[PDB]
């Protein structure tokens, strides 16, 4: 077993185990999740 | 090669800000764009206005557009006049120093609301993005901010220090408390969004989209969801748009009014006890001719409120505040869409409006448009003839800056300038053409029918005997100036729709602008087709031609100024500038620098032998739509959308060292409070907490497990090994501390773990060597308490491998069908066994 | 009641909610084509037989009078139409159109087409009249003449269905092929386009919303999308053969769809009470978000995990674990309130819970919080019921071996902390 990436859309979930949910996040910390997956998506 | 500035402002009584009254009717302050007027509603002129430092214009201001006033609140105790402007910036100033004296920019957006208390020096302020931001006057800092919201701020309620109730477009109340300084509750308000929100103490009233206020209740209740906020009423039937504003006002019955999106603003009153016991012993009357009861209950909303009456404005309105005396008359002031202030006054007896209709007076309209201007003359350096879309021509001066006269002719579309006697002839939308005067009566002709539709363009000779106008039924007419009457010599047909004319300057060229986007160009005595100018990609709008006649500036739909010359027909240049369209061009009338106006609200100012910006002009912010320059001495005139008229005239310590730093503080700390405390036991002085420590909140085990998390784990190892043996031993103190404190203990159990063991892996042989006591008791509870938590997280860890281990039989036993056949239940597991892929080379 | 003129020489009433059956004869033949007025009591049957017959309603004594009789011509009445009523109910005329190239306007007969005709509206305001063929064509005449007033042309293969969108006033039409066609009376010319569509289109109306058009569709389905852009809003699919019949309800909106074979459905509107039930969920979830938030901030450990586990938020979750640990530092492994709430779990919450907790138990900093969850969930829930519970072996599967990874990395932390007991027997024993 692996962490992998979350069953709903409503989800992140990280290769961690830190799973959040998009209904309890902050604008700012949305805005850095979404600048981190931009470049791992961009690169791998 | 002059400096260019502005020097002017006209047209614009009221813009898109709110309107602050003052008593003594009193007077109003209202705003102009990037300026803000106050005048009294007596007689209506500019007691004062407030600018700022350096104008618009000059090498210094920036390249933007300054921010509207959208915004604006005094205090008339305190005698201040807060601010905001739509970059989202507060200035403050005086009434009567009338000066600026501080300035503040947390936001970054448009400034919406501005609730300040001058009593406890508090400014309130609420933006476009979505958080509100409590400033102090005198500590003149941003003291702090909420920001819980989705999309913006648009109602807003404050009390003492206490409570704070906001209503956003993502459509909810939240209920702020300021102690705490988090938001305690949240309510969706309506389904869309919502904007008004009106606060006595007792119920609150809460617009929607849909012509439904909410009737709310408020209180200080200990519940956690209800309590503090209830739902009671629902009322229908304002108006179909959406209600803006709620303000309100009292005496004792007491008013309010909802400021809706068209020309209504409707005026509600509540009533007071008796009337309550009236309406509920009839209902109760209704009831004996539960679930009526309830019934009742619902009606709650219609029994408390009571739609006094309503005010039909004029066209639309922007906002409106309340002048109320002696209980029997009440007034508005109300500035509308278009620059127009209105005094509304209504007298009532408590019960009924005592009229059919409230009675509009006290109105100020003069010193504006009304409208947008469409064209500009200007009139030998002496007057302006502005005219726009409601018939409104309108006789200006330089000096005093006012009217003269105003007549009414419809849409009008182009006002030219006949120097004898000072007449002005202007041609319309409907296609026809008037002329008045400015010393004798108004009107002089309206020649009706000139064309069968809308004429687009007009000029005439140097001499003032011929008029040439030009009318999208591919018509181009000359006319002669018979003695006051007019004729027409000639009438030329085209084939596509003219939209501009221009006559040269000296008598010689007739330049035309056809929508197939092309420019013919006439001798004026022969009408001959001397030259045609091509390749403009979309339609030119505006034509100019050189005091000489020798060069044509050109203008089109597609943001490029072209340049040729008369002596061939040759483009010069090409130039590409105004990202929307231009929409005019004027020379200079002694040489070749012109100015054009364009749809995205900048003013450019060329050199023509450079082909070269000289000058970028920033005035205002909506669509320029018209540009005259002076016949002879050179001041700029240019009128835009937001009837606007602006004249212009010329002029590290590394890993290890901050751990050695920290643990000297820490345990300096913990020493001089366990010192205190043996003398504490020998009594039976408090030494004060180190700064670091008082300024962070930490106790100062947490700020050494804080820096040994902040090290990083390639480099720990090399941190303990360059710390030296006094500093082994203030560490071994530290954990001693965390022993003490269990938690910090078990909530990093490894670290803690990996670090004290590779101390003292490298140390052994020296604090081996050392013989202490304190050492040996230091070392012995460690070691007890380690084993503690490590044997603690182990039973938990094999009680839940053995429970886990027996669930996973137990079911294996429950649903797993054994073959008795050996080889036949070895190919089921190998067949059902789980697998995984690997890349191997051979 | 809904009436059915059906391959049988017998007009059917049915009511609508579905058993009972009223079966009339008027004819031989079998019907062909129906019409009713707007108002019920008026109905219009075009059958196979030459005869064409209205019958009077009465929803006193049940009566279906047949009193209006007409013989007409001698081939095929193949459409019928009346629009309107006076007040007296002698609703004013009667026009239908036949199987050879004639049709006829009888008081309660010019060429029409060149092949047979495929059906008739009428319009709202009663005055003109609409009618196309299998010719490519339409066209449009008056009530008080036969004089024609216009005539739109052509097209690929066909047309099937004409109606009029009655608010907007256009002129719809099923084509013969996949599409249908939308014009307006002004010009007469292409206003709208409606393509996607399968097979054949065979029947096209307006909706009572009067901004969407729903065509049905000859390989068994039905499409309903907004006129303004010409775009699906939504796509049914309850049939299996054919389409044939399509009629509604106005005031509450519902739609009948009926095919060549017996299935028979009845579609209802009922996007106000998704959209209310959907605002209702909303206002229920900011409200308890709202109470998660200030429990979450003031304490109240339990009710803050209830409302985690409720809504799903798993950040939260194990913030409050973890603060339920560091609390509980000082047989209980909690709070006791939240050990009784875990014992009161159910079933999808247990599995959503174990299956946090295995991803928790991945990494190695969040391990001993997924280890004392998992020790609480089996020292207060039954072992059988845990085993029976579906994936909960899937999962347990999962969680094993970082235990035992976990276990062996802390037995050799004790392991290691024996260096402290060695450096005291070495201490000890020099002093």
């Amino acid at each position: 077993y692996n962490v992998g990436k979350a069953e709903k859309d409503g989800e992140i979930r990280l290769k961690n185990g830190v799973a959040m949910s998009k209904e309890e996040l902050t604008r700012e910390d949305k805005n850095r999740l979404r600048r981190a997956l931009k470049r791992k998506r961009s690169k791998a | 090669y002059q400096r260019f500035e502005q020097a002017a402002a006209f047209g614009v009584i009221a813009s898109n800000a709110n309107c602050v009254w003052i008593p003594a009717p009193g007077q109003l302050i209202t705003s102009a764009l990037e300026d803000v007027n106050i005048w009294d509603i007596k007689t209506g002129d500019l007691v004062s206005k407030l600018s700022d430092g350096l104008p618009p214009g000059a090498s210094d201001a920036r390249g933007a557009k300054p921010a509207e006033c959208t915004y604006l609140e005094a205090h008339k105790d305190t005698d201040l006049l807060a601010v905001g402007y739509a970059d989202g910036v507060i200035k403050v100033w005086d009434l009567m120093s009338k000066t600026v004296l501080l300035n503040f920019n947390g936001h970054k957006a448009a400034i919406t609301l501005l609730q300040f208390d001058g009593t406890g020096t508090r400014l309130i302020s609420g933006s476009k993005d979505s958080n509100i931001i409590v400033w102090d006057l005198v500590g003149e800092v941003g003291l702090y901010k909420l920001r819980s919201h989705k999309d913006s701020i648009t109602g807003f309620w404050c009390q003492g220090e206490d409570w704070l109730i906001s209503t956003s477009k993502d459509g909810m109340i939240k209920l702020w408390d300021l102690k705490t300084h988090q938001c305690i509750e949240t309510h969706i308000a309506h389904t869309g969004e919502c904007w008004g929100l009106a606060v006595k103490d007792d119920l609150l009233i809460t617009t929607g989209t849909d012509s439904q206020v909410k009737i709310w209740k408020l209180d200080i209740e200990n519940d956690k969801m209800g309590g503090k906020l209830t739902e009671m009423g629902i009322f229908e039937k304002q108006s179909k748009q959406r209600g803006l504003k709620i303000e309100f006002i009292t005496n004792k019955t007491s008013f309010f009014y909802i400021q809706n999106a068209d020309k209504t603003i409707e005026t509600f009153r509540i009533r007071k006890e008796e009337e309550i016991a009236r309406g509920l012993k009839k209902r109760e009357k209704r009831l004996k001719e539960e679930e009526i009861a309830k019934s009742i209950k619902e009606s709650y909303s219609s029994f408390i409120l009571h739609p006094f009456q309503t005010i039909r404005s004029l066209y639309k309105i922007k906002s409106a505040s309340w002048t109320t005396v002696s209980s029997s008359k009440l007034e508005l002031v109300l500035t509308t869409s278009s620059n127009t202030i209105e005094y509304y006054s209504i007298p009532y007896e408590k019960r009924d409006p005592t009229s059919p209709a409230p009675l509009k007076t006290h109105t100020i309209e003069l010193q504006g448009q009304r409208t947008d201007v469409r064209s500009i003359d200007i009139s030998d350096d002496n007057k302006l003839l502005a005219t726009a879309s409601n018939g409104s021509l309108k006789i200006w001066n330089i000096k005093t800056h006012k009217c003269i006269r105003t007549f009414e002719c419809g849409y009008a579309l182009t006002c030219k300038f006949l120097p004898g006697g000072l007449l002005v002839i202007l041609g319309t939308r409907n296609g026809e053409l008037q002329l008045f005067d400015l010393a004798s009566s108004s009107l002089l002709d309206t020649i009706e029918d000139a064309h069968d539709a809308a004429i687009w363009s007009l000029d005439l000779t140097s001499d003032g005997k011929r008029l040439v106008t030009g009318s999208a039924d591919k018509t181009v007419k000359f006319w002669d100036f018979k003695v006051l009457k007019l004729h027409h010599d000639t009438t030329l047909e085209l084939t596509d729709d003219i939209l501009c004319v221009r006559v040269s300057p000296d008598d010689r060229y007739l330049a035309i602008s056809l929508l197939d986007n092309t420019v013919k160009v006439f001798f004026l005595d022969s009408m001959k087709f001397y030259l045609s100018l091509y390749g403009h990609k979309l339609p030119v709008l505006s034509i100019d031609i050189s005091f000489d006649s020798k060069m044509i500036i050109t203008s089109s739909a597609d943001k490029n100024i072209k340049i040729w010359g008369l002596d061939f027909g040759d483009c010069h240049k090409s130039l590409f500038a105004h990202q929307d369209s231009i929409m005019n061009v004027k020379f200079l009338p002694q040489s070749h620098n012109f100015f054009s106006c364009s749809k995205d609200a900048v003013v450019k100012y060329w050199d023509g032998e450079k082909f070269e910006c000289i000058q970028k002009l920033y005035a205002h912010q909506s669509e320029v739509w018209a540009l005259a320059v002076a016949t002879d001495g050179g001041f700029v005139v240019s009128s835009s959308h937001d009837h606007s008229i602006r004249i212009w005239e010329e002029t590290s310590l590394k890993a290890g060292e901050r751990l050695m730093e920290a643990l000297d503080l820490g345990i300096a700390e913990i020493e001089g409070l366990e010192a205190y405390n043996r003398d504490m036991k020998l009594w039976q002085i408090k030494p004060q907490g180190n700064a670091v420590l008082i300024a962070v909140n930490k106790t100062p085990e947490q700020y050494i497990m804080d820096t040994l998390l902040r090290i990083r784990m390639s480099q720990l190892e090399d941190a303990l090994m360059v710390m030296p043996f006094s500093y082994v031993l203030k560490f071994l103190k530290f954990i001693d501390t965390v022993m003490q404190n269990k938690t910090l203990l078990h909530s990093h159990l490894p670290l803690i773990c990996k670090n004290l063991f590779f101390i003292i892996k490298f140390n052994h042989k020296e604090l081996v060597s050392q013989k202490n006591e304190e050492l040996k008791l230091q070392i012995n509870r460690v070691k007890t308490e380690l084993r503690s938590a490590l044997k603690s997280t182990e039973d938990d860890l094999g009680f839940n491998v053995q429970g886990l281990k027996f669930v996973k039989q137990q079911w294996n036993l429950r649903h797993n069908y054994e073959f008795v056949d050996e080889y036949d239940q070895q190919e089921k597991e190998s067949n059902s066994a789980r697998k995984r892929v690997f890349g191997t080379v051979i | 009641k809904l009436a059915l003129a059906t391959n049988s020489p017998s007009l059917r009433i049915i009511p609508v909610p579905p058993l009972d059956v009223e079966i009339y004869e008027g004819h031989e033949d079998l019907l062909n084509s129906l019409d009713a007025t707007e108002d019920g009591l008026w109905i219009a049957t075009a059958s196979k037989d030459n005869t064409a017959i209205v019958w009077r309603y009465n929803e006193n004594s049940c009566k279906f009078d047949i009193y209006a009789k007409y013989i007409g011509h001698s081939a095929a009445v193949t459409a019928v139409g009346l629009p309107n009523i006076v007040s007296k109910g002698y609703p004013e005329f009667l026009l239908t159109a036949s199987n050879d190239l004639t049709i006829k306007k009888w008081i309660i007969t010019r060429h029409a087409h060149e092949k047979d005709i495929n059906a008739l509206s009428v319009s709202p305001n009663d005055s003109i009249f609409a009618t196309a063929s299998y010719d490519k064509t339409c066209k449009i005449w008056n009530l008080e003449n036969g004089e024609l007033e216009a005539t739109l042309a052509n097209h690929k293969r066909g047309l099937w269905d004409v109606s009029f969108c009655q608010y907007d006033k256009l002129l719809a039409t099923s084509s013969g092929d996949k599409t249908v066609k939308i014009w307006s009376l002004d010009t007469f010319s292409v206003m709208k386009t409606l393509e996607g569509h399968t097979n054949a289109v065979q029947r096209c109306s307006f909706i009572n919303k009067q901004k969407q058009l729903i065509s049905c569709g000859a390989d068994g389905l039905i499409k309903i999308w907004d006129c303004s852009s010409g775009e699906c809003l939504k796509t049914l699919d309850g049939h299996n053969n054919r389409l044939w019949a399509l009629s509604t309800m106005n005031d509450g909106d519902m739609i009948v769809s009926a095919d060549a074979d017996g299935v028979f459905q009845f579609w209802k509107d009922c996007t106000e009470q998704e959209i209310e039930e959907e605002q209702e969920k909303a206002k229920l979830q900011v409200e308890q978000e709202q109470s998660l938030q200030n429990y979450m901030s003031k304490g109240d450990w339990t009710n803050a995990f209830l409302l985690a586990m409720t809504l799903d938020h798993p950040m939260r979750l194990f913030n409050v674990l973890k603060r339920a640990l560091g609390e509980s530092r000082s047989e209980v492994i909690f709070n006791e309130e939240l050990d009784q709430a875990i014992s009161i779990l159910n079933d999808e919450q247990l599995i959503l819970l174990m299956k946090r907790c295995r991803d928790w138990n991945t990494n190695a900093k969040t391990h001993t919080i997924a280890q004392r969850t998992i020790r609480c969930i089996l020292m207060h829930h039954n072992i059988a019921k845990l085993s029976e519970i579906p994936g909960m072996v899937k999962i347990v599967d999962a969680i094993i071996p970082y235990t035992q990874r976990h276990f062996t990395r802390v037995d050799n932390l004790v392991e290691q902390s024996y260096i402290l007991d060695y450096a005291l027997v070495e201490m000890d024993k020099l002093f």
